[PDB]
């Protein structure tokens, strides 16, 4: 019931790194040629921290400071960019009329440790997620329809069948086959994420597109 | 830059619903001044627009009249709120003008993430959409409680945050 | 317990199955509840709240 | 005073990259969206308040205003449209001018614009 | 994205690399106007050999050409895009040269125009929508017999 | 009371604070030196250097220079917006070589600024400061080669503005080029005149073997000085024909010239020291009988050659080490920039003498004052080094004056300044605080320096280090730079001590910044204290061990925006150096000498001294500042009682019996409370708003100016054409409102009158005046009327006009009035607020007395903080501040804990212990048990074990209380909150920022001329910015209409906007756009390149977006 | 009128530049140093460009819409809005013939 | 908010389609005063004051629960545009 535990746990605040350095070691440190120092730090926040290992910390924690800053920057170039490039893209016709598609595997290889393992399940709903079949489906029993609209569900439930193993490919309508003009038709895009519900025609999804690859610019670092 | 907009720091909503907004009383004033004018035009007090005007704008006058006259243009209608940097779509979202005391704008607690905002001092932006097929827009596919789910992820957006988690974690 | 991970395929499940509307008081709902409850708990941080293990 | 030089708009305002000096100049030509308003409404109200008066004087007093061709038509001039003496003319808008204060100071729609 | 714990869809990054080898070369331009080497859009030349299938006339081969965001962009239809992004001398000269007619496609150059933007409300499909209400309909739906009759 | 801890005891006082600013300038006047025994640097450093100058046959000299006293005081010049400036007054002796005529006379140079006490000077009426810059030594170094991994590139560099960077670089043929000023050419070619061939090159030079050969060139060795002279200048100057003595002139003036190329005494010394060599003058090379001679290129062609061999003894150069890295203070600058304005004289000078009458000339007709006075003028208004001062507080200009940056002209940029010069390098130690600096795109660029760290002679930052011989310290400190500290081994200051000798086997220590245990033998140096490791501001922070970076440097920070309450209080928690502060910042008076107060009052506090005479001090009250925070004196002395010399007199703004009052001591809860507090939000008890805490005085100055404007005179008067009785009140005699009055937004602070521009009425309008019959009446209303959003009282009162005594103006101004108008402001929801600790936060809305957590004896909390804050930013100090705080509220006494000699855990507990034990006792004294609702916070406290189970509720309570926790009563309810809270005293601070000034909005405002978008800002009465990102966000909506109106109606369209004004105020919906008017003026402006620009139709037609306008 | 769907870009003409030009400026002046009235020929002269006025003539002779695109017989001023001095362009005849250094000086330079 | 949000998703097939139907319904509205209106007294949203119980002044609403109705007909094409304004002005004047 430790308030900082509490918080941690529920998600409500605090990441275990965070409490490392308020509760056991802050760790150890590395100088502004980019190699670790040989030397821990020893006692946490709480403790209290010399004057050394403050200074120490201090180098590693400015230099991630102005690593932030130009990100932020770099961010904002990088999202004006995308949005110049795909803004003409948007929702025209309900159906384009292609027979293409891409087929997104649920199985990804980890080199030299040998085995096929099965892909993460928020990568399987990054690409399966809102997307319509591009044909007829058979797993378990069941069957699914071609041009259907994936839901989340559906998602689960093809990830059941590819552990059960009677499918390591998923055949989808995608942007990338879409022959639609100047933008991308209604199937071949997906679900709008916003409504969990199939595209509204008009939709501007370029835009979109370069928004939502655009605002996690700033996040990485590590 | 645009006519009819305004700026200010943020507090929290918690009292407020995910359709409303805070909208402070003298930004309001000044936002809606003309639909002011006309609402004090057809309300009696002051025969025509002219007068309205030259009674708002010389000796702060201001009267539970014009008050109620604001809020009578004001009902129904939303306005848009900003947050720079603007990232995502969700960096504007559509609210509600509330007459509230105090110079602050008061925005809901679970569109914070949305704007990426917390209140340090951080501040936000006002703009008011004027045209019926613009204000459209804007209730209909612009409102804070219609866009829930991220466009971007698919997960939900407006979330609960801190010390909701912690309740109902509790 | 509920936490972020459930609260959130809670609400995702609310507005699949339910609507948009039902979810935005479902939201508030839990807003003001959450609040008043974290008021009501008297969750704070003390000093010795970051508790050393022995071991260490 | 008049050997001073000019200053260049494009002068840097404070230290930062985003302003110029010269995007800080206000346009005094240019009507106003509330004073294109304003002059509306007094028109429009002047008007309405000029109806009740005779056709005839009425009439006149346009004429003398520059709400017909936008010039100014002296006295004679207007005596000679009408066919009458000027004199007339005369304690015709004198008369005009009277009525207008009583109904103004009825409604009091136009004792504003007195800026 | 997903080291750094971000998750995004997808779609998305799908579109823009959609945009990113949208060009191609051109590699013997067979019986067409084209010349070799000759960078153009997808759709354009797929369009040119169906025609020229249809014509009974040789096709143009090609070769897929994908680029960076910025050089796709900038080699846009559109020249108030590729103005209005970057680089706007060169646009500008090449396109004045070229007399380039921008068709106001996209929404960036509406946007420009400050005219109502292609997508969304302002989209062809759905901006010619008409709403009526029962009894004005049925006087309109008189005002179609009373005209014969005169 | 006031209790202190900690075991480290600094033996050395912090030295003057201000004295880098004043010292540097003291150093580089020379005023009270004679002009006999003067220095030879600074001013007249630049004096030597552009003198004589002699080019018939005329010969300059120059002799002495003269400070003048201020025409106008501090004061004076701050209110008349006048430079504070004095007269400089070169004497200067002028000879002819030839007639023998000796014309001597005096002569004049130009206004000099003086630095004022503070060590800030005033321009224009303004008070502003210099910062001190930071760039790398002057002298010779070595770095591996960007291209080529396998070599070391050599450079030579003296001072800025004293001549050019020079570069060493072998080009991978195996041949050697020299590059400066962006060109190419070998070695050899160079020591051409310097009295080297090829035998003096091939000679010592190997101990190489392969190295040798690629510096030889035969064709160039085969020519000999003044030819290949005419070569190198035909390479580097390809403009000019190749004289002979034309090279030998400007090759003169590019290395030989003391003058034109000055060499840095710190690098001379420096790169003596290094090559193994010596040198005479600063000049790489010496002319001398006609023929050059080396000094510099053949020692650092030495080195070069030397460690690119491999050979011990010879190593690559750090370059961001602060051994290698000078500061440039003020005087320096300003030293500088006056000898590149002598040089412009210099040049005048010399222009003038070649005409008129060569045969008699005085040095008044020679010399000019615009050269230096333009100089001076530029540097102090323009330079980036020169900027606003920060007066919101004092420490805002202390620290402000204590800053450094690598930014301004000389230094480096944004763009290029990478990790390499943002980073913190092994020698910042003592030096440049590795925390404080801006969280914005300038983090390590600008920072601050340290509180023990002092800048020599020579520009090096020296620190404090106790010597200590074989484990016994020794009293003498040294101030040592970064070599000097590298060399040495240092321990630290909290190692411990047995009465001045060391106790521990294991002693913590350093090498050059490398973290090593190590025994006391070998100990020769120690830290004076943890202090010398941080600034002024960082020094501040109580516990600061337990705040992270981060939160620590926003700690900082936000000390510095700290606005001046009335009631303002110092805080609880101390480290200590507050009282410094406020003496150093001389916001303060203080006792001259021994004496006696002979009287009080607000305005002079006289003394009678030991001494015999009568000191009055006059006391300013309510001064106002660059920011508008109110510069306020409080006098604390009774009358007739004797002070001691340097005793405390009238205090600051910021100040409280001589200790730093930023913000205010309240009692805060932390806890979540209705999520009002969410995101760092911060609810207030509405008490404060009772007491008058966090209520500051903000002083906003207006003026105006009467011109004469061509169409006619303007003038300052009570009489308005068409104003109204009731708008003039306060007006009293000449049109100036009077002292004392209320000035609402809109009311009119003076009167003006400007002739309107002769135009008819329109008909309509005509008709308006013949109907009302009122005279329209010549001059129309300037009057000058307070801002939206300002308001307040009228204190102030000025008047300057022309025709009048101790006042020039401008020229076509007649008069200038100006008005101090003074506002009260009480802490309002959306201001914001912050502690020592980092946690931001914003006034979320406040509470009522009535319902508030309080405690069993009725107090209420002041606050309510969120818990949530802290885990992220990981600042637990503000948890100690708040646990001592508790103690401190209850047994009623202050505290002083230094940075990193700090209070204890246990210490704290106890103190905890002690004051509960006076609580809780005085709670039974009053004859009350343990409450009921206590019993069951503790009761569920037990259950999840934060209390002893078996104890009575008594011992619980204890327990708890020393945790910092105690029970808390919910004022709404009444009811007690389920867990135990956290209470205490925090001392809190209310910043500059507030809703009062950044709340804006506007329906139809000006537009600019250009472009008809609205003007930006709040000042302007501007529109907010809709920026591109904004545009992406509405289209991603696929909101068309509210784009349009973004686009078009709301934003610069014309026609647009009014007849959508129109529409509302008759009740319309709003018309469809045409033209954006910024659109045409693309159009036109394309047309002006002589583009053609058509805007076509469905049909491939033309369509004219300008209706009859440029159809022609 | 019509709706505006296409927007094309080119070469000016030498004859097109002459086409929307009002006028040549011949003078290298501003205004008058104290009338501060556009100078004859100068860059800001209304005999090309238009009345600084609103209907307004620069000698005063015409002074209202009922008057309206009639150029004056002194000054040549053509009364009209004052707004067509945003628009109205001008010109200056060259000597001798001289390029446009954007065709010149781009990457890949057009006329080489 | 809006009520009945959802059923006006459900109404369309694109949303714009909606958000079109609604800006124009309420212009015609706003144009004859809310005398086209489809609606009965008990339906019509009157916005609470304490002066009285008025008709709701916003347009957009009124038009949202009109369409919530369904007693409105909108599509592409549906009647010639020029009569159609012609006609709507005839019946209110
Ligand atoms: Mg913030
Ligand atoms: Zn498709
Ligand atoms: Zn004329």
């Amino acid at each position: 019931f430790n308030p900082l535990y509490v918080m941690a746990q529920s998600g409500a605040r605090g990441n275990p790194q965070q409490i490392r350095q308020l509760c056991g070691m802050r760790g150890l440190m590395q100088k502004p040629s980019g190699e670790t120092f040989e030397v821990p730090v020893r006692s946490s926040f709480r403790e209290g921290l010399t004057v050394l290992e403050y200074f120490i910390s201090s180098h590693g924690a400015r230099k991630g400071g102005a690593d932030t800053a130009l990100r932020t920057a770099d961010s904002g170039y990088l999202t004006r960019k995308l949005v110049d490039v795909a803004h003409e893209i948007v929702v025209r016709e309900a159906d384009c009329g292609t027979t293409n598609y891409i087929s997104v595997p649920l199985f990804q290889m980890d080199e030299v440790t040998r085995t096929l393992r099965l892909r993460k399940r928020s990568d399987i709903e990054s690409g399966l997620y809102g997307r319509v079949l591009a044909r007829e489906v058979e797993a378990l029993g069941r069957r699914l329809e071609e041009g259907r609209y994936l839901s989340l569900e559906d998602v689960h439930f093809l990830i059941k069948a590819a552990e059960a193993g009677e499918v390591r490919e998923v055949p989808v309508r995608s942007p990338l086959t879409c022959q639609t003009r100047y933008g991308v038709c209604q199937k071949c895009y997906g679900y709008d994420l916003s409504m969990a519900r199939p595209v509204s025609i008009g939709e501007a999804v370029g835009v979109v597109a370069a928004e939502s690859i655009g605002e996690p610019g700033t996040q990485l670092t590590m | 830059r645009v006519d009819y907009s305004g700026r200010s720091v943020i507090v929290v909503g918690p009292q407020l619903k995910l359709h409303q907004c805070g909208l402070p009383k003298r930004m309001a004033l000044e936002l809606f001044k003309p639909f002011l004018l006309k609402k004090m035009e057809e309300k009696a007090f002051a025969p025509n627009v002219k007068a309205a005007r030259r009674m708002l704008e010389r000796q702060r006058d201001i009267k539970d009249e014009v008050w109620d006259a604001l809020e009578e243009v004001i009902h129904g209608k939303v306005v848009l709120l900003n947050r720079a940097p603007t990232l995502h779509r969700l960096g504007i979202q559509a609210f509600q003008p509330v007459l509230v005391e105090g110079q602050s704008i008061q925005l809901h607690p679970l569109v914070c993430e949305a704007f990426n905002a917390d209140f340090d001092g951080d501040q936000m932006a006002v703009h008011v959409p004027l045209s019926s097929f613009a204000q459209a827009e804007a209730r209909i596919q612009m409102l804070s409680a219609h866009n829930l789910l991220s466009p971007a992820s698919g997960e939900p957006l407006a979330k609960p945050s801190r010390d909701i988690i912690l309740g109902l974690y509790y | 317990p509920q936490e972020k991970n459930s609260l959130k395929d809670l609400v995702y499940q609310a507005f699949l199955r339910l609507g948009m509307e039902k979810t935005a008081r479902l939201l508030d709902a839990l807003k003001y509840y959450g609040f008043t409850l974290s008021t009501t708990s008297g969750i704070t941080i003390g000093i010795d709240d970051a508790v050393i293990p022995e071991e260490k | 005073k008049i050997a001073q030089e000019p200053v260049s708009l494009e002068t840097p305002i404070g230290d930062e990259k985003d302003s110029f000096y010269g995007d800080f100049i206000p346009d005094e030509n240019l009507p106003s969206p509330v004073e294109a308003a304003a002059q509306s409404l007094l028109s429009e109200e002047l008007e309405k308040a000029l109806s009740k008066l005779s056709e005839r004087e009425a009439m006149v007093l346009k004429l003398r205003k520059g709400l017909i061709d936008g010039r100014e038509h002296t006295l004679e001039e207007v005596g000679a449209y009408f066919g009458v003496t000027r004199e007339r003319i005369r304690q015709i808008e004198n008369k005009a001018l009277r009525k207008l204060k009583y109904h103004e100071s009825r409604t009091r729609k136009l004792r504003d614009f007195l800026e | 994205y997903r080291a750094q714990g971000v998750k995004l869809h997808d779609k998305h990054i799908e579109i823009v690399v959609r945009q990113m080898l949208k060009y191609v070369e051109v590699t013997d331009p067979g019986d067409s106007r084209l010349l070799e080497g000759q960078v153009l859009e997808k759709w354009d030349v797929e369009a040119l050999n169906e025609r020229l299938i249809a014509e009974g006339k040789v096709p143009v081969a090609w070769k897929p050409l994908l680029m960076g965001v910025t050089k796709s962009a900038l080699s846009t239809k559109s020249w108030l895009s590729a103005a209005s992004f970057q680089n706007t001398t060169h646009v500008l000269t090449e396109a004045a040269i070229a007399g380039k007619k921008d068709e106001l496609i996209g929404l960036k150059e509406n946007v420009i125009l400050g005219r109502l933007i292609p997508a969304g409300t302002g989209s062809d499909f759905v901006r010619f929508t008409q709403v009526v209400d029962q009894r004005t309909l049925k006087a309109i739906e008189e005002a179609r017999k009373e005209a014969v009759e005169a | 009371e006031i209790k202190r801890f900690g075991r480290i005891r600094e033996v050395i006082p912090l030295p003057p604070l201000t004295e880098i600013q004043v010292e540097s300038y003291k150093k580089a006047l020379q005023a009270d030196v004679p002009p006999e025994k003067r220095e030879n640097v600074g001013i007249q450093a630049a004096f030597k250097e552009t003198f004589p100058i002699e080019e018939g046959g005329l010969v300059l000299d120059f002799l002495e220079y003269r400070i003048g006293d201020p025409p106008f005081s501090q004061d004076e010049c701050r209110e008349k917006d006048l430079t504070y400036q004095a007269p400089l007054y070169a004497r200067l002796q002028l000879i002819h070589k030839d007639t023998g005529l000796i014309k001597e006379d005096e002569v004049f140079l130009g206004h000099l600024p003086l630095m004022t006490e503070d060590g800030s000077f005033i321009i224009n009426g303004a008070d502003r400061v210099i910062v001190s810059q930071i760039h790398r030594s002057p002298g010779v170094y070595f770095t591996p080669d960007p291209a080529r991994p396998g070599r070391y590139i050599a450079s030579i560099i003296p001072l800025p503005k004293r001549g050019p960077w020079i570069d060493l670089e072998v080009e991978a043929s195996g041949v050697v080029t020299m590059k400066v000023n962006k060109r190419k050419f070998p070695l050899v070619l160079l020591l051409r005149v310097l009295g080297y061939d090829q035998e003096t090159l091939v000679r010592e030079l190997s101990a190489y073997g392969d190295l040798v050969q690629g510096l030889l060139d035969e064709a160039v060795l085969a020519m000999r000085p003044e030819e290949a002279m005419v070569r190198l200048f035909t390479l580097l100057r390809p403009g000019d024909p190749p004289k002979k003595d034309k090279a030998l002139a400007y090759l003169f003036g590019l290395l030989a010239d003391p003058k034109r190329y000055d060499l840095g005494e710190a690098g001379r010394y420096k790169a003596e020291e290094k090559l193994g060599v010596g040198l005479s003058g600063r000049t790489l090379v010496r002319f001398e009988d006609g023929e050059f001679k080396d000094e510099v290129f053949l020692p650092t062609l030495r080195y070069l050659f030397a460690l690119t061999a491999g050979v011990p003894g010879h190593e690559v150069d750090d370059i961001d080490h602060l051994g290698n890295r000078r500061i440039r203070t003020v005087g320096e600058l300003m030293a500088d920039q006056f000898r590149v304005g002598l040089a412009r004289l210099a040049r005048g000078v010399r222009e003038r003498m070649v005409m008129g009458s060569p045969d008699t000339l005085t040095p008044a007709k020679l010399v000019n004052s615009r050269p230096l006075e333009a100089a001076l003028r530029e540097f102090f208004s323009r330079s980036q080094l020169s900027q606003f001062k920060d007066e919101t507080n004092p420490l805002s200009s202390l620290r402000h004056k204590r800053r450094i940056s690598a930014l301004g002209p000389g230094g480096l940029t944004r763009e290029r300044a990478g990790f390499d010069v943002r980073d913190v390098h092994r020698t910042h130690y003592g030096r440049i605080c590795p925390v404080e600096t801006p969280e914005g795109a300038n983090i390590g660029l600008i920072t601050s320096l340290a509180a023990y760290a002092r800048v020599d002679a020579l520009g090096f930052i020296r620190t404090p280090y106790r010597r200590v011989k074989n484990g016994v310290v020794t009293e003498e400190v040294v101030y040592m730079t970064a070599s000097e500290e590298d060399r040495y081994t240092i321990a630290q200051a909290n190692t411990p001590l047995e009465g001045d000798r060391i106790a521990t086997d294991r002693v913590v220590a350093r090498r050059r910044g490398e973290p090593v245990i190590v025994a006391p033998e070998e100990v020769e140096f120690m830290d004076v204290s943890p202090k010398q490791v941080f600034s002024l501001n960082t020094n501040l922070i109580p516990f600061l061990e337990h705040d992270d970076a981060n939160r620590a440097l926003m700690g900082s920070n936000m000390q510095t925006q700290a606005v001046p309450l009335i009631r303002a209080q110092a805080p609880v928690v101390m480290t200590g150096l507050e009282e410094r502060v406020v003496r150093d910042s001389l916001a303060a008076l203080y006792a001259e000498e021994d004496g006696e107060v002979v009287k009080v009052d607000g305005t002079r506090i006289a003394v009678r001294y030991e001494d015999g005479r009568l000191v009055e001090h006059p006391l300013r009250r309510y001064a106002r500042s660059n920011q508008g925070t109110a510069f306020d004196q409080r006098p604390r002395v009774r009358v007739g009682q004797r002070v001691k010399k340097g005793d405390l007199l009238a205090d600051g703004p910021a100040s409280e019996e001589g200790f730093l009052a930023l913000g205010q001591n309240v009692l805060v809860a932390i806890m979540p409370f209705d999520g009002y507090n969410f995101e760092d939000a911060i609810v207030i008890s509405e008490e404060l708003l009772k007491r008058d805490f966090y209520t500051s005085i903000h002083i906003e100055r207006y003026e105006i100016e009467a011109r004469d404007t061509k169409l006619g005179p303007e003038r300052i008067t009570r009489d308005i054409p068409h104003l109204s009785e009731a708008a003039l009140r306060d007006l009293d005699e000449e049109g100036i409102v009077r002292i004392g009055a209320e000035v609402k937004p809109g009311d009119i602070l003076v009167g003006r009158t400007s002739f309107k521009g002769e135009q008819e009425p329109s008909p309509e309008e005509r008709l308006l005046r013949s109907i009302f019959g009122e005279k329209a009446r010549d001059v129309k209303d300037t009057s000058l009327r307070v801002p939206p959003g300002e308001g307040g009282i009228v204190v102030g009162r000025l008047r300057l006009r022309r025709g009048d005594p101790g006042v020039e103006l401008k020229p076509g101004v007649r008069e200038v009035v100006r008005v101090f108008v003074a506002q009260k402001r009480k802490l309002q929801v959306g201001d914001k607020l912050a502690n020592r600790h980092g946690n931001k936060g914003v006034v979320a809305k406040i509470l009522p007395v009535e319902d508030m957590p309080h405690l069993p004896d009725g107090t209420p909390v002041d606050v309510i903080l969120n818990p949530l804050g802290v885990p992220s930013r990981m600042n637990l100090g503000q948890i100690l501040e708040t646990h001592l705080g508790l103690a401190g509220y209850f047994l009623g006494q202050r505290y002083i804990s230094p940075v990193f000699d700090g209070a204890t855990e246990p210490e704290i507990k106890e103190l905890l212990a002690e004051a509960f034990n006076l609580y809780f006792g005085k709670r039974q004294g009053e004859g009350f048990g343990v409450d009921k609702r206590e019993k069951e916070v503790l009761a569920r406290a037990e259950k999840l074990g934060l209390v002893s189970p078996g104890k009575s509720p008594e011992e619980q309570l204890k327990e708890l209380f020393d945790l910092g926790k105690v029970v808390l009563y919910d004022g709404r309810t009444g009811e007690p909150f389920e867990g135990p809270i956290v209470v205490g005293q925090m001392f809190i601070m209310k910043l500059y920022h507030m809703v009062e000034d950044k709340m804006h909005a506007r329906s139809t405002g000006p537009y600019s001329l250009i472009t008809q978008q609205p003007l930006g800002g709040k000042a302007q009465f501007g529109g907010q910015r809709f920026g591109e990102m904004e545009v992406w966000a509405l289209e991603a909506y696929g909101a068309a209409h509210t784009l349009q109106e973004m686009l078009t109606i709301k934003s610069d369209d014309i026609e647009g906007r009014n007849a959508a004004y129109q529409a509302i105020i008759k009740g319309e919906d709003v018309p469809e756009p045409s033209v954006p008017e910024s659109f045409r003026v693309l159009v036109k402006e394309l047309q002006a390149l002589a583009l053609d620009v058509q805007t076509l139709d469905e049909k491939d037609n033309p369509v004219d977006i300008f209706e009859g306008l440029a159809s022609k | 009128k019509k709706e505006v769907r296409k927007v094309r870009i080119a070469l000016a003409s030498p004859e097109k530049i002459r086409s929307w030009s009002y006028g040549e400026v011949e003078k290298p002046e501003t205004i008058n140093y104290r009338t501060l009235k556009p100078e004859r020929d100068g860059l800001f002269d209304e005999r090309i460009f238009g009345p600084i006025k609103d209907y307004e003539c620069a000698c005063g002779k015409y002074k209202r819409q009922r008057f309206e695109g009639k150029v004056c017989e002194r000054c040549g001023v053509e009364v009209t809005r004052s707004i067509v001095r945003r628009y109205r362009m001008g010109h200056i005849e060259l000597a001798t013939p001289a390029a446009h250094i954007w065709f010149v000086k781009d990457v890949p330079s057009k006329i080489g | 908010a809006e009520p009945g949000i959802d059923k006006l998703f459900g109404m369309v097939d694109s949303k714009y389609r909606l958000t079109v139907v609604v800006a124009k319904r309420a212009q015609q509205l706003l144009r004859h005063r809310f005398k086209n209106t489809v609606l009965e007294p008990e339906e019509r949203p009157k916005m609470r004051t304490l002066e009285g119980l008025y008709d709701d002044p916003n347009a957009v609403t009124w038009a949202m629960k009109e369409l919530l109705t369904g007693r409105l007909f909108f599509g592409e094409n549906l009647v010639p545009e020029d009569r159609l304004q012609k006609e709507m002005e005839r019946l209110y004047p």
